[PDB]
């Protein structure tokens, strides 16, 4: 291969080491799941304890991470627990990219990154906005990319892309800018979707 | 239009990815338009409010209804 | 001579060895049976007997670091506060927690 | 008689010869409404002058994306302005929402808030089209209070 | 137990009820320094039906996320935060509004 | 890397002292900055007036849409939903149906301008080479009716730019 | 029942059990042509070849059973050399419709050059094209964009009653029309269309009218004739 | 070919004794010029001399997928998917 091939695995058993010695400690309350691929490293986390796996990474001897800068969550309504927050960190003395994963449903409240992280409260008010998690002992939850009217939250699919409240018009009110209106112009659902299976391996046996 | 005070770039035939801009090679000099008898032979200016202008139109013939002594 | 962070770069010799030394004996007094103390203590140790053999060269400071002394007294100034947090929230002791259900594949 | 029908176009010329837009930052179209700025394409002193302004201002560019937060801070913009006020659509955002338009926060026409008396239709509005915007506003001022 | 969330089953109840009061004082609040509107008798009635859809309590997880949320929409007046007559109005202006009939609603034809 | 911002005391005793003194006591430096806008201000200012002068383009540019047609007659686009499901504004409509006998080339064919964020993917999608992006700058309307284009026919009005359509296209055969 | 490991999984299948019909088993689906649901066994193809676990030639799927205890893989190294061999000879002799041709995504063909076949170059050159076939009110009939098999034409001889196709030539002239003009019967002849896999037999009635693409399906029983259930609409 | 007062172009109705189209009054309704496909029609049919012939537009600068046309009855001559250009023998 020359240009099928992005990059032959050299590094793979080296950060496969780091899928052994934050294993070796073995917590049931930290560890449980362990993914490895492609240059990259994933962990899912208990909710039980959030905050003592964000103060392991930080500091350290072996590895020095620090930044637990990007912050994400996953909306998957599959399995019977619902959301999975991702946190996204970088080493800048280490230079390498480790990922932090929850795996409970999180409708019930889930613990803060806030005293480790500065910036973590920021994306937490996010999560809060577009997915619907609260976080426990957190400072200032305030609403960013949400409107000041706007009811449920935006992201989760159990809803449509529309909406409810959406439309806004002035009309016969001389001041008063509209809300109960919900119509709006048709999106097309494509229904393109492959028929035979695209990859093998990733096949599941039922 | 019988405007000469205000005139906006309404004006001008194929010639403006020619020697306007793009292109290195005069329209009657050098380089020739193509000849193909679907091309409009005088030139039109911009819709604007003002009317003969652009218009939306309904296409299908959607599903018939008849009832009938 | 000064870093180019926050923190003020101090002509200070052995502060490595004070925190460095403070921190092992805080390991031996809850986790004993747990890897987290098994591990640690053995890149301490290594770190320690470079100090003690290279008196305030550059070098010193380059291994495993490679900015400055100021850089390697905040490794030490929170593995303070790391192991203190490890110590009163039990995880690398006890195992006990329940298990995910089963679904991972996307 | 003469006269009447002469200094109508004499107010009309007043407007043909400055409009003083709203600097809107709220697009990549605002990024294209300073091109109007860039000495390669400009009306800036030919009509545009870029000191803006709330109330001073007589044309508004609505740049770009609006969003249902962003809906009730521009109408009372809209309020601030005087009695010949133009409103310009400028982008396909501005115009129905050129993207997005089914998402939930981005307000659909800008017609729903603020009306519009030129539209332009470009995604990256080119400093070119951007042009024919003044220019036909200019044109589209004919004829005001006959009686 | 598992989860917290904030309170335990009766403690939920009463969380209610001082988020109540904190709402009920804003409403004579929020015609001067914002503005006339409608009226504040009307405005008062405005919450008592907005508490009735919420009426169930089957568990206290629920009850919980209810006040968080209870503690934001309802702040949003409290603080001084810009709306212009347009945000945090929950009430529909131009509703027709549509009515649960056999004979109204199959008159007009729907669904 | 490193490059270094801090200058770390530029002065340091009597003459290194004294001129950076100077240029706080009075000016200087002003008077330095002042001779920048002076020669700026006497060199030609590159300014082009629309009605008249026009700015540069390229051979490959897009604008407003406008649907390509045969030499001989006959409509170029075949209908295939194609054009359709690429477009990431949805903006572009196809419902197809035969053409009297045999034939079989649209019926309805709407591309909305309220959306559409011009990608050129309809143009890079089409097999037959229907839809062309013609270098167009001109419209303004007052109303989303007039904007948004009909069934076919003011997209195929597009024979006064289909000229220069057909010679840019002459530089988009084996790409530039 | 004997078992025999697919892919090193162990699968449990009967003594007169196909290769594909094991493979369903397995949860994986080889490349088909020939049909494996309610019409008869057959060749004429060679696209569902495997290879086992210690043989020479690969055998097809459609037509050996497992019979003995023997290992075959679907992801072998000769298999994937295979399937991408088959498609390049199934597009040598291919009119070129895509755009044009009736179905598109919902085409066999076209998602097994995406999945299996070889995308970067296929060599060829001159393409021979076959006279449009006959055919009354349903399905408008192109045999130029036909693959020439066997599905239909034993769709005629064992599920419609009424035989009509067959073979008319040898090599790559032979159609699968009628050979004599005659329009073909209702009965249940309808449903002609929807077994072919290419684009060559589709309904006239709905010709062109929608692509695959952009179309919401539901699943509803008719109510025109008696015993009717389950039929998909768009 | 025009009903009462609108032009049909490319099979389209203007309007059932005047109820849809309104707009269309004030100003001036598009038409597309010679879209009834005559100039289809008036392309001459050229001669072939094997039994498969391929077409194209004019090379690979203009948009025309290859088709190998059949040409096998002497009734009804064989068109291309693509053109409506019509080849004998
Ligand atoms: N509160 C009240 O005053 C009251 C009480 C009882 C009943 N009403 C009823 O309610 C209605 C109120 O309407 P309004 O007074 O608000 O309307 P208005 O402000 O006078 O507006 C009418 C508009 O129509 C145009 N127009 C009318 N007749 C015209 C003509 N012959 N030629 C040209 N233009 C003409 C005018 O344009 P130009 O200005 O350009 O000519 C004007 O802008 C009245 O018809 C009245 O019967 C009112
Ligand atoms: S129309 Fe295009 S350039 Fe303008 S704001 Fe929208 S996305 Fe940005
Ligand atoms: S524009 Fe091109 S891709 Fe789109 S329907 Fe017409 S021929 Fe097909
Ligand atoms: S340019 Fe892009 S958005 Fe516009 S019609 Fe083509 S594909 Fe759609
Ligand atoms: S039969 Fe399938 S692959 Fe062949 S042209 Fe038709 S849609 Fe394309
Ligand atoms: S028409 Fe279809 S089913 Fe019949 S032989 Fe040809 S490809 Fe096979
Ligand atoms: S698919 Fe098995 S022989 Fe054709
Ligand atoms: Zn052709």
């Amino acid at each position: 291969r020359p240009t099928v091939r992005p990059r032959n695995d050299v590094a793979h058993k080296q950060l496969s080491a780091f899928g052994e010695y934050v294993a070796e400690i073995l917590p049931k309350y930290v560890q449980q799941v362990q993914v490895s691929c492609f240059n990259e490293l994933e962990i899912c986390i208990h909710p039980d304890g959030v905050i003592p796996v964000l103060t392991f990474l930080r500091d350290h001897s072996n590895a020095q991470f620090k930044s637990l800068a990007d912050l994400t969550a996953v909306d998957i309504p599959t399995r019977q627990n619902r959301f999975e927050i991702v946190y996204n960190l970088l080493s800048l003395r280490f230079n390498s990219r480790i990922r932090v994963k929850t795996y409970t449903d999180e409708l019930t409240p889930i613990e803060s990154s806030v005293p480790v992280y500065k910036a973590a409260n920021w994306y937490e008010r996010e999560i809060w906005d577009m997915f619907g998690v609260f976080f426990a002992n957190h400072p200032d939850l305030r609403r960013i990319l949400t409107d000041y009217g706007f009811e449920g939250h935006p992201f989760r699919k159990d809803f449509p892309l529309s909406g409810y409240v959406e439309l806004r018009y002035d009309d016969e009110v001389k001041r008063v800018v509209a809300e109960p209106v919900e119509l709006a112009q048709e999106f097309r659902k494509f229904d393109l979707n492959s028929p035979w299976e695209a990859f093998p391996a990733y096949r599941q046996p039922p | 239009k019988n405007t000469f005070w205000d005139v906006d770039g309404s004006m001008v035939p194929p010639e403006w990815h020619r020697w306007l801009h793009c292109m290195t090679d005069d329209p009657p000099t050098v380089k020739p338009p193509t000849a193909r008898k679907f091309i409009w032979t005088n030139h039109k200016f911009n819709l604007s409010g003002t009317p003969q202008q652009y218009v939306p139109y309904s296409t299908t013939r959607k599903k018939i209804q008849e009832w009938v002594p | 001579t000064g870093l180019v962070g926050l923190a003020v770069c101090e002509t200070p010799h052995e502060r490595l060895k004070i925190l460095y030394t403070k921190i092992l004996d805080v390991l031996g007094h809850i986790p004993k049976n747990a890897a987290y103390r098994k591990y640690t203590e053995q890149i301490t140790n290594e770190k320690l007997s470079m100090v003690k053999a290279e008196p305030d060269v550059k070098k010193l400071e380059e291994r495993l670091q490679g900015g400055q002394i100021e850089e390697v007294i905040l490794q030490a100034e929170n593995e303070l506060s790391l192991a203190r947090k490890m110590i009163q929230w039990k995880p690398w002791e006890p195992l006990v927690e329940e298990p995910p259900a089963s679904q991972w594949k996307w | 008689e003469y006269v009447v029908a002469k200094l109508d176009d004499l107010i009309n010329w007043a407007r043909r010869s400055s409009l003083w837009p709203m600097t809107f930052g709220l697009a990549c179209c605002a990024v294209e409404m300073m091109h109007m700025a860039a000495p390669r394409y400009d009306m800036d002193r030919f009509g545009v002058v870029f000191r803006a302004s709330p109330r001073q201002s007589d044309v508004m560019i609505v740049a770009g994306t609006l969003t249902n937060k962003m809906a009730p801070a521009l109408r009372k913009v809209y309020d601030q302005m005087p009695e010949p006020r133009y409103v310009v659509s400028m982008g396909s955002c501005a115009n129905g929402g050129g993207y997005y338009h089914y998402s939930y926060s981005v307000v659909r026409g800008c017609d729903r808030i603020v009306p519009v008396d030129i539209y332009v239709p470009g995604c990256p509005p080119t400093a070119e089209a951007l042009l024919y915007g003044i220019l036909q506003l200019q044109k589209k001022i004919k004829r005001e209070k006959r009686l | 137990v598992k989860p917290i969330f904030s309170r335990d089953m009766n403690e939920a109840k009463r969380r209610v009820r001082e988020l109540y009061r904190a709402w009920y004082r804003e409403v004579p609040n929020t015609v001067h320094l914002f503005q006339l509107d409608i009226s504040v008798k009307q405005g008062r009635d405005k919450v008592r039906e907005m508490f009735k859809k919420n009426a169930h309590i089957t568990d206290p997880r629920v009850v919980d996320l209810l006040v968080i949320k209870g503690k934001m929409e309802l702040e949003e007046t409290i603080k001084v935060w810009k709306q212009r007559t347009h945000v945090m109005r929950f009430f529909h202006e131009t509703e027709a509004p549509r009515p649960k009939d056999f004979l109204s609603k199959f008159y007009v034809g729907h669904d | 890397t490193y490059k270094y911002v801090n200058l770390r005391e530029p002065s340091m005793d009597m003459k290194s002292v004294t001129d950076r003194a100077a240029q706080t006591l009075l000016w200087t430096e002003l008077i330095r900055g002042l001779g920048m806008t002076l020669s700026y201000l006497f060199r030609e200012p590159a300014t082009i007036n629309y009605p008249f002068e026009k700015g540069p383009l390229s051979p490959r540019f897009r604008g407003e849409h406008a649907l390509r047609r045969y030499p001989s007659g006959e409509e170029r686009c075949i209908a295939c939903k194609l054009c359709e499901a690429v477009c990431p504004a949805q903006a572009i409509t196809i419902e197809a149906e035969p053409r009297a006998d045999g034939s079989r080339r649209t019926t309805r064919y709407d591309i909305d301008m309220t959306k559409c964020i011009y990608c050129g993917f309809c143009q890079e999608a089409c097999p037959v080479d229907a839809i062309v992006e013609g270098p167009n700058f001109e419209f303004s309307t007052e109303t989303h009716e007039e904007l948004l284009y009909n069934k076919e026919k003011l997209l195929n009005n597009g024979d006064k730019w289909e000229a220069e359509i057909a010679a840019n296209i002459q530089a988009d055969y084996l790409y530039r | 029942l004997i078992e025999v490991f697919v892919d090193g999984q162990s699968v449990m299948v009967e003594p007169g059990t196909t290769v594909l019909q094991a493979c369903e088993k397995v949860g994986m689906q080889i490349p088909r042509f020939c049909y494996h649901e309610r019409l008869s066994v057959a060749g004429n193809c060679r696209m569902c070849l495997v290879e086992i676990e210690k043989a020479p030639k690969v055998v097809a799927a459609c037509a050996m059973p497992v019979m003995k205890g023997w290992n075959i893989l679907t992801n072998s190294e000769k298999t994937k050399k295979a399937r991408e061999g088959v498609m390049e000879f199934l597009l040598a002799n291919h009119p070129l419709d895509c755009p044009i041709c009736d179905q598109g995504g919902e085409c066999d063909l076209q998602d097994q050059s995406m999945m299996f076949g070889s995308d970067r170059s296929r060599f060829l050159e001159g393409k021979r094209a076959v006279e449009d076939k006959n055919i009354g009110p349903l399905v408008k009939t192109i045999m130029t964009r036909c693959i020439q098999c066997t599905r239909c034409i034993r769709f005629a001889s064992e599920i419609a009653g009424v035989d009509d196709l067959g073979t008319t030539g040898r090599g790559n002239d032979m159609q699968v029309g009628t050979y004599i003009e005659k329009m073909f019967m209702s009965e249940l002849s309808g449903n002609i269309i929807d077994i072919c896999p290419v684009g060559a037999l589709t309904x006239x009635x709905x010709x062109x009218x929608x692509x695959x693409x952009x179309x919401x399906x539901x699943x509803x029983x008719x109510x025109x004739x008696x015993x009717x259930x389950x039929x998909x609409x768009x | 070919x025009x009903x009462x007062x609108x032009x049909x172009x490319x099979x389209x109705x203007x309007x059932x004794x005047x109820x849809x189209x309104x707009x269309x009054x004030x100003x001036x309704x598009x038409x597309x010029x010679x879209x009834x496909x005559x100039x289809x029609x008036x392309x001459x049919x050229x001669x072939x001399x094997x039994x498969x012939x391929x077409c194209d537009g004019g090379g690979g600068a203009l948009g025309h997928p290859r088709v190998y046309i059949n040409l096998d009855k002497e009734t009804k001559t064989g068109t291309c998917g693509y053109c409506g250009l019509q080849f004998r023998q």
